C-alpha cells in the first residue's frame, strides 16, 4: 500500500486487503471454502450403504 | 518599471492524472469519470524575467 490509502480492491468487487488501523499492517481476507456436497449410492434395493 | 505583453498559450501532453480515490487496484484497468483536464488542451502562459 502507499501511505495514502486504507483498502484494497478486486475486480469481485469486495475488499481482500485492509491495513490494520492499530499497527499500520497489511492484512489479507481470504473466504472460507464453501465447496459441494455430492453423495454415491448402488440403490435402495441392494444395500444401505 | 513593468513592461506589458499579449498573453501567450501552448499545448498540454497528457497531463492531470490523479489518483481519483483512496484504494488500490493492480494490474487491472478500469474506468472512472470525474473533473480532469482533457488532452491536449490550451494553456495560459506566464513568465516571471
Ligand atoms: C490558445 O488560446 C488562445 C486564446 O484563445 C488562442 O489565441 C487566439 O487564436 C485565434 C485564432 O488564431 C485568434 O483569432 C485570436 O485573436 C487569438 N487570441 C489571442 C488573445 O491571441 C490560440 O489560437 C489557441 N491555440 C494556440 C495553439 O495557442
Ligand atoms: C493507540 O494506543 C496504543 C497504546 O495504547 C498505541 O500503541 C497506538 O499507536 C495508538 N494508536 C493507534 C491507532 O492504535
Amino acid at each position: 500500500f502507499l501511505p495514502f490509502q486504507q483498502f484494497g480492491r478486486d475486480i469481485a468487487d469486495t475488499t481482500d486487503a485492509v491495513r490494520d488501523p492499530q499497527t499500520l499492517e497489511i492484512l489479507d481476507i481470504t473466504p472460507c471454502s464453501f465447496g459441494g456436497v455430492s453423495v454415491i449410492t448402488p440403490g435402495t434395493n441392494t444395500s444401505n450403504q | 518599471t513593468r513592461t506589458q505583453l499579449p498573453p501567450a498559450y501552448t499545448n498540454s501532453f497528457t497531463r492531470g492524472v490523479y489518483y481519483p480515490d483512496k484504494v488500490f487496484r493492480s494490474s487491472v484497468l478500469h474506468s472512472t469519470q470525474d473533473l480532469f483536464l482533457p488532452f491536449f488542451s490550451n494553456v495560459t502562459w506566464f513568465h516571471a524575467i
